[PDB]
């Protein structure tokens, strides 16, 4: 259970936040988004890396790594911080400083 | 139900 | 953004 | 990462590694421009670390890593450590990363985009490969 020292990379669906709360139940908040649930898992070492999907065939940042099972289980949903609900903060912080 | 992180006390594991 | 010069290569994509 | 695969070296030009002063690697982050990267709130990220970007193997130094310095850090007011909320934190750079064939920016999307459940997404990262 060591870390790797090459960059790993993994391919996973997202979910609804209907079923995620099926795995996760009141944790689950309006500023979060799952995925996974299929055969692979983010784990320790990866909190506040990206999770990117396609759109007008560029990649863009959907999600950030944040919390989800503590033996990082292949059938368990990870949870990430959902961009678009936070992008305004974003927006008004660089304009701001 | 643990942060995904290394170093600290919201981590998995410390 | 969201283009690298190096294009990714995935398993099953 | 827990079954995942090596990456083609390169190929995500947004990922970076946060690291401490002694050099170990504690979280990762997104490049979003020249100045400011996105993260976690919970990483707990001060003007003490190093942002280090264009790194593919930790072990080796066959890479040309830039080492980058922390400005300010800005945390989110509304994070909540019990429930882990709005975990999200900007770092403004006290030295720009200098754009090339392996650093560069990731996009950022609309308030108003939709990413509908089922959609095939990536994740990446130097996380446990087991428990």
């Amino acid at each position: 259970a060591n870390t790797p020292d090459r960059l790993q990379q993994a391919s996973l669906p997202l979910l609804s936040n209907t079923n995620c709360k099926k795995y996760w139940g009141t944790k689950i908040k309006d500023a979060m988004i799952c995925a996974g649930a299929s055969g692979v898992s983010s784990c320790m070492g990866d909190s506040g890396g990206p999770l990117v999907c396609k759109k007008n065939g560029a990649w863009t940042l959907v999600g950030i790594v944040s919390w989800g099972s503590s033996t990082c289980s292949t059938s368990t949903p990870g949870v990430y911080a959902r961009v678009t609900a936070l992008v305004n903060w974003v927006q008004q912080t660089l304009a701001a400083n | 139900a643990c942060a995904w992180c290394l170093r600290g006390t919201i981590c998995c594991s410390g | 953004c969201g283009v690298p010069a190096i294009q990714p290569v995935l398993s099953g994509l | 990462i827990v079954n995942g695969e090596e990456a083609v070296p390169g190929s995500w030009p947004w990922q970076v590694s946060l690291q401490d002063k002694t050099g170990f690697h504690f979280c990762g982050g997104s490049l979003i421009n020249e100045n400011w990267v996105v993260t976690a709130a919970h990483c707990g990220v001060t003007t003490s670390d190093v942002v280090v970007a264009g790194e593919f193997d930790q072990g080796s130094s066959s890479e040309k890593i830039q080492k980058l310095k922390i400005a300010k850090v800005f945390k989110n007011s509304k994070y909540n450590s019990l429930t882990i909320n709005n975990d999200i934190t900007l770092l403004k750079l006290s030295t720009a990363a200098s754009f090339s064939q392996t650093v560069s920016a990731v996009c950022l999307p609309s308030a108003s985009d939709d990413f509908a459940a089922g959609t095939t997404c990536v994740t990446t990262g130097w996380g446990l490969t087991r428990y």
